[PDB]
C-alpha cells in the first residue's frame, strides 16, 4: 500500500490510488514480520498528501494524524513532516490546529514539535484573523517552507484566512454593503470583495447573495429545514455506517473469546 | 411596554421599524429536541471515555 | 450517458503502455474530458504528467491547457475567449463543444443562485452571449428586466424493509 | 339497539378465571355457577363485574344455596354503589333442564334475569355467544319456559380497552413480529371486510341480489373518501415525524455501537496488555 | 326519508299531475337523492311527449350540476328560488367527492357568485342540511371537505366502485404479504444471532474443559 | 455571544435572531455521529497496531 | 347563527326592560345574538377577516374586532388576533391527528355498511364470508 | 400446556412460609407477577375513581423469587367499613390468601409517599409477604400504556428515576423517600388456553389500532425516558472513568417504541393514503 501511494504521487496519477485509500484499514498484514513501523508511517503520509493534492482535506488530515499517533522511540523524518503538514491542512479546513489525540508519543510533543516551529507561530498569526501579519511571517520563513517542498500548502493557508474572516461576517450580518466587507476583511477593493463572496457561493463555503443594484451582500443563513424526503436518505446511509461498525466490532470481540490464550487469564 | 418586557409582565417584543408589538403565542412543547440535546452531549462525552478508557 | 464509458477509457490507456508513455491523441482527450467534468485537480497533475517531449511536439495540449487556465481561475469571459480562439483536432472537437455548452449552464445557475440583482454588461459575459442576446435570452425563461437602468433580476423559480433493520438490530 | 344488551369484557375474563381456577383445583372441569349485576335504564342490561356465587351443584340437582347470595349484596354493595343484580353465568354448551331449574331458582330473586352460558370447549372462529336469556313463555298447563336468544354487543370503556389491549398481544418471538402480527390482525379483517362490500357490490352489478339504490351510493361516498389527508402539509407533517424517529434511532444504534466498543475493549485490554 | 312517502303518492299518477308532485321533490327540504323516484316507470314514461324536458330536470338534480343546468338552461323549465340554492348544494357535494380542499375560485365559478360572501353563506348553509361537513378557509380561500353524502348512482359507474374497491382489496393483500415477509426475516435474524452466541459459549467452555485436564 | 442578533447594514436595523430548535437538535446530533464514527474507525486501527507491536525503534 | 329575520318575533315577548339599549345603538337582544354569531362562526371558520366577519354579523369594523377580542380574555371563545392583517383565527386541525380520525370515520362508514348489507340480504350474506378467508 | 401457575399447592405455600427465605437476604424478591384479571380489576377501580384516590387488596402466592398475583378486590374507601370488607379474603371460597395491597395516583407518577412505605414497612414487618403496587390511571389513559409500581421496601434500619415527571409538587416527597423502597420487574403471566382463545375479543376492536395516533399520545413519556437516559448515560461514563448496559438497554427499548410508532404510521400510509392516487 505505502509503495503504491509513492508510485501515485511521484507520477502525480491520484485517481489509481484512490480505491486503496478510500477504505479503512482493519488488521495489518505481519508478512512473516517483514512489516515495520516505517511502511505503516509512509502509507498514512503519502496517502494523505494525495488526499490534499485533491483538495479532500477532511481525510488528508485523518491520515496525517494516524502517522504522528504511531507509537514511538526514536525521531522519525515521516513522522516530522506529517506534524508539519497536520497543521496547515487543520489550518485550512478548520479554523484551528485540531488538538492530537492523548495516545500520542511524547516524542512527538518533546522533539517533532521543538523542529517544527515555523507552523507553530504560523498557527498563533492564524488565530489573530489578520492577514497581513500571516503574509510577513510567510515572507519571514519563505526558506523554511519551501526547504520541507510545502509552498502552496502555505499560501492557501493566506486564502483561506479571507473565507474564514467573510464566514464570521455571516455571524453579525444579514447585509454588508461590498465597500464595508473588503474593510473589515482587507480585501483592498469592492470589486474584490464581490469575487470572493461570488466563489464561495459556487463552492458551497457560504449561503449569500449579491446585489448589484446597491452594492449589497445578504447572507441567507437557511441551510435546511429537515424536512425533505432527502433528509432520510442521508440519515440511513450513516445509520447503516454505525451498524456495519457495529457489526465488525462485536465480531472481533467474538474472535477474543475463542482465544486459547484469552479466558485462561480471565 | 419596554418597562413591561423588562419585569416579564408582559411576554412579547417590539417591532420598532413597524411599530408593532408581537406577542408570543408560540414555543409549544418543543422539549423532545432539548432531551435529544442532552442524549447527544452525552453521547459525545461517553465515545471520547470509551476510546480513552486507559490508553 | 455515453461521456461516462470514454473518460474512463481513456485513463486505462494511460496506465498500461508499450513503453510507460502514452499516445499524443490521448493526452488531450484525457484534458479535455477533465475539463468538461469540471475536475480541475487530475487536470493540473495531468499536465505536469505529459512529457515535456510531447507537450512541446504537439502544439494541441498548450492550446487545450489555456482554456483549463481560464477555468482554473473562474474567468468566465476567458472560458469562452479561449475555446473559439484556436482550431481543435476532430477526435475532441464534439466534446469540447460539449464543454462550451457546459459552461454556459454553469454561469446560469451561478447567477441564479449567487445573484439577486446583476448588470446586464456582466451577466452577459458570464453566459457568453452578445449583450443584446443576453436581454432577449431572460424574458423567455421569466427573468425580470427593467428598462432605463440596464439591470437583470434574476430568481430561482422499502421504508418498512429498513425499519425492521433497525429494530432487529437493537434487539439483537 | 334492538334488544340492547350490552356486555362488558371484563365480564367474560372473570368466567374464564373462575372456570380455569375451578378446573385446576378439582382436577376436571366442573360447571360454574355465577351472577351478573349492571345498570338498567328500563330497555338497557350493561352487564358489569361479576362474583362468584358457589351455590352448590350436589350430584344432579342445584340447591338454593342463594342465602350466600344474599350476605355477598350488602358486600358487593360498599363498593358498587350504583350496581343491581340482573342474571347468573354458566360454563356449558346448549342450555339444558338444569339451566331451566336454576333459572326459576333466580326469578324468585330478581324478576327479570338473564343467562349467559360462556363456552370454553368450543373450537369455532366467533366468540361464543353471551347470554341467552327469554322472556319467559307460557302457554295453557305447564308454564315449559325456552330461552329465546337475543343479541349482545360489547360495549367498553376506555380503561377496559387499555386493560385488553395490554393482556392482547402487545408491546423468543421478537417484538418486531409481536408488534406485526396485531397491524396485520386489523388489516385482515378490515380487508375482510371490504372484500365483502366489493363481493356485495359484485352481485348487485350482476343480478343476484335486488338493486338497493343506497348501498351503492354509499359505497360510492366510501370509494370517494378513500385517499385519506392527501395534503401538502400532511406530506409536511409525515416527513417530519419520519425524520424525528430516524434521528432517534441514530441516537441509540450509536449507543449500541458504544456498549459494544466497551465490551470490546474491556476484552482487549486483558488478552494483549497484561498491566 | 323523506322520500318514502313522496314515492307513494306518485305510483299511480302521471302526466300532468305527476310532473306538479315532482316539482314538490325537487323543492322538499332534506331530500337530496332522488334515484328511488327516478326508477318508477310512472317518471320514465315522461320521456315520450312535452314532459321530456321535466324529465331531463329529474335527471339534473340527481346526477347533473349547476353549470349543466346553466348550459341547457333555455331547454329546462325555470326553476324557483329554493330549487336553484339545492341544485347549488348538490354541485358542493359533487365537488367535495373530487377534492377534499375545495378552492374558493373554483366554486364560485360553478355557482355564479359575484362575491365571496353570498358563496360562503351558501356553504354555510349546506352545512346546517349536514350534507357536507367541513371548515371554511379565508387565509387560503379553502373549504376543507371532512366528509360529504353519496349522491345517485347509474349503472355506469358501478364499474368505478368495483374499481376502487378492488384496488383497496389488492394494497391490503399487499401490505399483508409484507408484514408476512418482515415477520419472517426479523424470527430468522433472532434464531441466526442466538445459535452465533450459542457457539460462541460452546466453544469457550470446551476450551475450559480441555483446559481442565 | 451576549447579544443574539444580526446588523443589517443596509437600512441600519438590528433585528434579532430566533434560533430554530429542530435544525440546531439535527445538525448537531449528525456531527457527533460523524465524529463518533471518525473516532472509532481511528481507534479500531490503533487496535490492529497495538496487537502486531508496531512502533518506531 | 340567528339571522335579523327570525329575531323580530323574539322581540315581542321580550319584557319591555329587556329591549333598553346598551349606549351603543344596540339592543340587550341584538347583544347576546351576535355574540352568539361570533362563537357559532368559529365552529364554520378555521379563519375569518375583519371585513368578512362585519359582513356577515353586520356591525362591520369598529366593533366586530372588540367582540372578537372581548370573548376571548374571558374563555368564551378560543383563538388569537392578528390586527396587522385583520385576521381572526378560531382553531386549526394538526394534520396528523386529523388523519387519524378521518381513518376511523372511514371504519365506521365500513362497518355501517357491513351491517345494511346483512340486514337487506341476511341469506347471501352469510355464506359470504365463511368461503371467502377459505 | 404451560399453564401450572394454578392449582394452588397448599403444602408446598406452608413450606416456603414456614422456611422464611427472605429473613436472610433482603434483595429476596424481584419478579412480580400480575395476572390478566389482576391488572383489568385494578385499572378499572383505578379509573372509576377520576382524580380521587381508590385503595384495595391483591391475592395471590410466593414461588422462589417471584410474586405471583391471581385476583385483586376494591375496598368501599379507614373507618370501619374497610375492616368489615377485609373479611371477604377469607370468607369466600379461595386458597390464594392475600399477598398485597395496591393502591393509586392519580397524575402524581408512580413513586411511593412517605405514609405508604411506613405502612408497606409495618405491612413487611408483622406480614411477611407482602407488596405495594402503585398504578397511575391518569397516566395510563393520557399515553394508552399502562405503568406499573411493585414498590417493595426495606427493613427498618437497613441501607443497601425511572417515572420521574412530577414537575414541582410531589418531587420533593420523591427525594427523600427513594432509598427506602426498591422497584419489582413486572413480568405478566397470561394462563393462556381459556384467556388466550377468549383474547379474540381485542381483534373485535380493529379500530383503535387502524387509527392508534402513536408518537403523539406519548410524546410526553418519550421525552421523560430520554431525560432519564441522559443522566443514566452521564453515571455509566463517570463510573467507565455495569450502568452502560442497562443505559443500552432502556435507549433500545426507546427507539424500539420509537420505531414501531413510525412502522404503524407507515402501515397506516401505505393503506389509505396510497389508494385512488
Ligand atoms: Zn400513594
Amino acid at each position: 500500500h505505502a509503495d503504491l501511494c509513492q508510485l501515485c504521487l511521484l507520477a502525480k496519477c491520484f485517481k489509481p490510488a484512490l480505491p486503496y485509500l478510500d477504505v479503512d484499514m482493519m488488521d495489518i498484514c505481519k508478512e512473516n514480520g517483514a512489516y515495520d513501523a516505517k511502511h505503516f508511517l509512509c502509507y498514512y503520509y503519502y496517502g494523505g498528501m494525495i488526499y490534499t493534492g485533491l483538495k479532500n482535506f477532511e481525510r488528508a488530515l485523518y491520515f496525517y494524524e494516524q502517522a504522528i499517533t504511531t507509537p514511538a522511540m526514536a525521531v522519525s523524518h515521516i513522522m516530522l513532516e506529517s506534524y508539519k503538514k497536520y497543521i496547515l491542512v487543520s489550518l485550512i479546513l478548520l479554523g484551528k490546529v485540531q488538538q492530537l489525540p492523548k495516545y500520542t508519543s511524547q516524542i512527538v510533543g518533546r522533539f517533532i514539535k521543538p523542529l517544527s516551529n515555523a507552523y507553530h507561530e504560523l498557527a498563533q498569526v492564524y488565530s489573530t484573523n489578520n492577514p497581513s501579519e500571516l503574509r510577513n511571517l510567510v515572507n519571514k520563513h519563505s526558506e523554511t517552507f519551501t526547504r520541507d517542498n510545502n509552498m502552496g500548502l502555505v499560501k492557501q493557508c493566506l486564502s483561506s484566512l479571507y473565507k474564514k474572516n467573510i464566514q464570521r461576517l455571516t455571524k453579525t450580518f444579514l447585509t454588508l454593503s461590498l465597500q464595508d466587507m473588503a474593510s473589515r476583511v482587507q480585501l483592498s477593493g469592492p470589486q474584490e470583495a464581490e469575487k470572493y463572496v461570488l466563489h464561495m457561493i459556487e463552492d458551497g463555503e457560504i449561503f449569500a447573495s449579491i446585489n448589484q443594484k446597491d452594492g449589497m451582500v445578504s447572507f441567507h443563513d437557511n441551510p435546511e429545514k429537515y424536512n425533505n424526503p432527502a433528509m432520510l436518505h442521508n440519515i440511513d446511509q450513516e445509520m447503516l455506517k454505525c451498524i456495519e461498525l457495529d457489526e465488525r466490532l462485536k465480531a472481533m470481540d467474538q474472535e477474543i473469546t475463542v482465544n486459547p490464550q484469552f479466558v485462561q487469564k480471565s | 411596554l419596554v418597562q413591561c418586557i423588562l419585569d416579564n409582565t408582559i411576554h412579547g417584543r417590539i417591532d420598532q421599524v413597524n411599530q408593532l408589538l408581537e406577542l408570543d403565542h408560540q414555543k409549544r412543547g418543543g422539549a423532545r429536541y432539548t432531551a435529544l440535546d442532552k442524549w447527544t452531549n452525552q453521547l459525545n462525552s461517553l465515545n471520547q471515555a470509551v476510546v480513552s478508557k486507559l490508553a | 450517458f455515453s461521456f461516462k464509458k470514454l473518460l474512463d477509457q481513456c485513463e486505462n490507456q494511460e496506465l498500461e503502455a508499450p513503453g510507460g508513455i502514452a499516445t499524443p491523441p490521448v493526452y488531450g482527450q484525457l484534458l479535455a474530458l477533465y475539463l468538461l467534468h469540471n475536475d480541475m485537480n487530475n487536470a493540473r497533475y495531468l499536465w505536469k504528467r505529459i512529457p515535456p517531449a510531447i507537450k512541446s511536439a504537439n502544439s494541441e495540449l498548450g492550446g487545450i491547457w489555456s482554456v483549463g487556465q481560464r477555468i482554473w481561475q473562474r474567468d468566465f469571459p476567458g472560458i469562452y475567449t479561449t475555446i473559439n480562439a484556436h482550431q481543435w483536432s476532430e477526435t475532441v472537437q464534439p466534446i469540447m463543444e460539449a464543454l462550451r455548452d457546459a459552461t454556459r449552464r454553469r454561469a446560469f445557475a451561478l447567477v441564479s443562485q449567487a445573484y439577486t440583482s446583476i448588470i446586464a454588461d456582466d451577466f452577459a459575459a458570464f453566459v457568453g452571449l452578445p449583450v443584446e442576446e443576453a436581454v432577449k435570452g431572460i424574458l423567455e425563461q421569466g427573468w425580470q428586466a427593467d428598462s432605463t437602468t440596464r439591470m437583470v433580476l434574476p430568481r430561482k423559480p422499502q421504508q418498512l424493509a429498513r425499519l425492521t433493520d433497525y429494530v432487529a438490530f437493537l434487539e439483537n | 339497539g334492538s334488544v340492547s344488551v350490552a356486555l362488558h369484557p371484563l365480564v367474560i375474563l372473570n368466567i374464564s378465571d373462575h372456570w380455569i381456577r375451578m378446573r385446576s383445583q378439582e382436577g376436571r372441569p366442573v360447571q360454574v355457577i355465577g351472577a351478573l349485576i349492571g345498570k338498567q335504564e328500563g330497555r338497557n342490561i350493561e352487564v358489569m363485574n361479576s362474583f362468584e356465587l358457589l351455590s352448590h351443584t350436589v350430584e344432579e340437582k342445584i340447591i338454593i344455596d342463594k342465602e350466600y347470595y344474599y350476605t355477598k349484596e350488602e358486600q358487593f354493595k360498599q363498593v358498587f354503589k350504583e350496581l343491581e343484580f340482573l342474571g347468573w353465568y354458566t360454563t356449558g354448551g346448549p342450555p339444558d333442564p338444569s339451566d331451566i331449574h336454576v333459572h326459576k331458582q333466580v326469578c324468585e330473586i330478581i324478576e327479570s334475569p338473564l343467562f349467559l352460558k360462556l363456552n370454553p370447549m368450543t373450537k369455532h372462529t366467533d366468540l361464543p355467544v353471551s347470554v341467552f336469556e327469554s322472556v319467559i313463555d307460557i302457554i295453557n298447563g305447564e308454564a315449559t319456559m325456552l330461552f329465546a336468544e337475543l343479541t349482545y354487543t360489547l360495549a367498553t370503556e376506555e380503561a377496559e380497552r387499555i386493560g385488553v389491549d395490554h393482556v392482547a398481544r402487545m408491546t423468543e418471538n421478537s417484538t418486531v413480529a409481536e408488534h406485526l402480527i396485531a397491524q396485520h390482525s386489523a388489516i385482515k379483517m378490515l380487508h375482510s371486510r371490504v372484500k365483502l362490500i366489493l363481493e356485495y357490490v359484485k352481485a348487485s352489478e350482476a343480478g343476484e341480489v335486488p338493486f338497493n339504490h343506497e348501498i351503492l351510493r354509499e359505497a360510492y361516498a366510501l370509494c370517494h373518501c378513500l385517499p385519506v389527508l392527501s395534503t401538502d402539509k400532511f406530506k409536511t407533517d409525515f416527513y417530519d415525524q419520519c425524520n424525528d424517529v430516524g434521528l432517534m434511532a441514530y441516537l441509540g444504534t450509536i449507543t449500541k455501537t458504544c456498549n459494544t466498543m466497551n465490551q470490546f475493549v474491556n476484552k482487549f485490554n486483558v488478552l494483549y496488555d497484561r498491566q | 326519508n323523506l322520500l318514502e312517502q313522496f314515492i307513494l303518492l306518485a305510483k299511480g299518477t302521471s302526466g300532468s299531475a305527476l310532473t306538479a308532485l315532482i316539482s314538490q321533490v325537487l323543492e322538499a327540504p332534506g331530500v337530496y337523492v332522488f334515484g328511488e323516484l327516478l326508477e318508477l316507470a310512472n317518471v320514465q314514461e315522461l320521456a315520450e311527449g312535452a314532459n321530456a324536458a321535466y324529465l331531463q330536470l329529474l335527471n339534473l338534480f340527481a346526477y347533473g350540476t349547476y353549470p349543466d343546468y346553466i348550459a341547457n338552461k333555455e331547454s329546462l323549465p325555470e326553476l324557483s328560488t329554493a330549487q336553484q340554492n339545492k341544485l347549488k348544494h348538490l354541485t358542493i357535494v359533487s365537488l367535495a367527492s373530487r377534492m377534499k380542499c375545495i378552492p374558493y375560485s373554483v366554486l364560485l365559478k360553478d355557482l355564479e357568485m359575484r362575491n365571496l360572501r353570498e358563496l360562503e353563506d351558501l356553504i354555510i348553509e349546506a352545512v346546517y342540511t349536514d350534507i357536507i361537513q367541513g371548515k371554511l378557509d379565508q387565509r387560503n380561500q379553502l373549504l376543507e371537505v371532512d366528509f360529504c353524502i353519496g349522491r345517485d348512482i347509474r349503472k355506469k359507474d358501478i364499474n368505478n366502485i368495483v374499481k376502487t374497491l378492488h384496488e383497496w382489496c389488492d394494497g391490503c393483500e399487499a401490505v399483508l404479504l409484507g408484514i408476512e415477509q418482515q415477520v419472517l426475516r426479523a424470527n430468522q435474524y433472532k434464531e441466526n444471532h442466538n445459535r452465533t452466541q450459542q457457539q460462541v459459549e460452546a466453544e469457550v467452555t470446551n476450551i475450559k474443559k480441555t483446559l481442565k485436564a | 455571544g451576549l447579544i443574539s442578533a444580526r446588523v443589517d447594514s443596509h437600512s441600519k436595523i438590528l433585528y434579532a435572531r430566533d434560533v430554530d430548535q429542530r435544525s440546531t437538535t439535527f445538525e448537531k446530533s449528525l456531527l457527533m455521529g460523524k465524529e463518533f464514527q471518525r473516532r472509532a474507525k481511528a481507534m479500531m486501527l490503533r487496535a490492529a497496531v497495538l496487537r502486531n507491536q508496531i512502533h518506531v525503534k | 347563527i340567528i339571522r335579523g329575520n327570525q329575531l323580530q318575533e323574539f322581540a315581542a315577548m321580550l319584557m319591555p326592560h329587556q329591549k333598553a339599549t346598551t349606549a351603543d345603538g344596540s339592543s340587550i337582544l341584538d347583544r347576546a345574538v351576535i355574540e352568539h354569531n361570533l362563537l357559532s362562526a368559529s365552529k364554520l371558520y378555521n379563519n375569518i377577516t375583519f371585513e368578512e366577519l362585519g359582513a356577515l354579523l353586520e356591525i362591520p369594523a369598529a366593533k366586530a374586532e372588540k367582540i372578537a377580542s372581548q370573548m376571548i380574555t374571558e374563555g368564551r371563545m378560543n383563538g388569537f388576533i392578528d390586527q396587522i392583517d385583520g385576521i381572526v383565527h378560531f382553531e386549526t386541525r394538526e394534520a396528523l391527528p386529523t388523519w387519524d380520525k378521518q381513518i376511523q370515520s372511514l371504519c365506521f362508514q365500513v362497518n355501517n355498511l357491513l351491517e345494511k348489507i346483512s340486514q337487506t340480504a341476511p341469506e347471501w350474506t352469510a355464506q359470504a364470508m365463511e368461503a371467502q378467508m377459505a | 400446556s404451560i399453564d401450572e401457575i394454578y392449582k394452588y399447592d397448599k403444602k408446598q405455600q406452608q413450606e416456603i412460609l414456614a422456611a422464611k427465605p427472605w429473613t436472610k437476604d433482603h434483595h429476596y424478591f424481584k419478579y412480580c407477577k400480575i395476572s390478566a384479571l389482576a391488572l383489568l380489576k385494578m385499572v378499572m377501580h383505578a379509573r372509576s375513581g377520576g382524580n380521587l384516590e381508590v385503595m384495595g387488596l391483591m391475592l395471590g402466592k410466593v414461588d422462589g423469587e417471584t410474586m405471583i398475583i391471581m385476583d385483586s378486590f376494591a375496598l368501599p374507601v379507614a373507618y370501619e367499613y374497610m375492616a368489615a370488607y377485609i373479611e371477604n379474603a377469607k370468607q369466600v371460597g379461595r386458597l390464594e390468601n392475600a399477598i398485597g395491597w395496591y393502591h393509586s395516583h392519580p397524575g402524581y407518577g408512580c413513586w411511593l409517599s412517605g405514609i405508604d412505605v411506613s405502612t408497606q414497612m409495618l405491612n413487611q414487618q408483622f406480614q411477611e409477604p407482602f407488596v405495594a403496587v402503585v398504578i397511575d390511571p391518569t397516566r395510563t389513559i393520557s399515553a394508552g400504556k399502562v405503568n406499573l409500581g411493585a414498590f417493595r421496601t426495606y427493613p427498618k434500619g437497613y441501607k443497601p428515576s425511572e417515572y420521574q415527571t412530577i414537575p414541582l409538587n410531589k418531587i420533593e416527597d420523591f427525594g427523600v423517600h427513594c432509598k427506602q423502597y426498591y422497584a419489582l420487574e413486572v413480568s405478566y403471566f397470561k394462563s393462556s388456553l381459556d384467556r388466550k382463545l377468549l383474547e379474540l375479543l381485542w381483534n373485535k376492536y380493529w379500530v383503535n389500532t387502524l387509527s392508534s395516533s402513536s408518537l403523539l399520545t406519548n410524546a410526553d413519556y418519550t421525552t421523560g425516558q430520554v431525560f432519564d437516559l441522559s443522566e443514566k448515560l452521564e453515571q455509566s461514563e463517570a463510573q467507565l472513568g455495569d450502568k452502560l448496559a442497562k443505559a443500552t438497554r432502556d435507549s433500545c427499548k426507546t427507539t424500539i417504541e420509537a420505531i414501531h410508532g413510525l412502522m404503524s404510521q407507515v402501515i397506516k400510509d401505505k393503506l389509505f393514503n396510497q389508494i385512488n392516487i
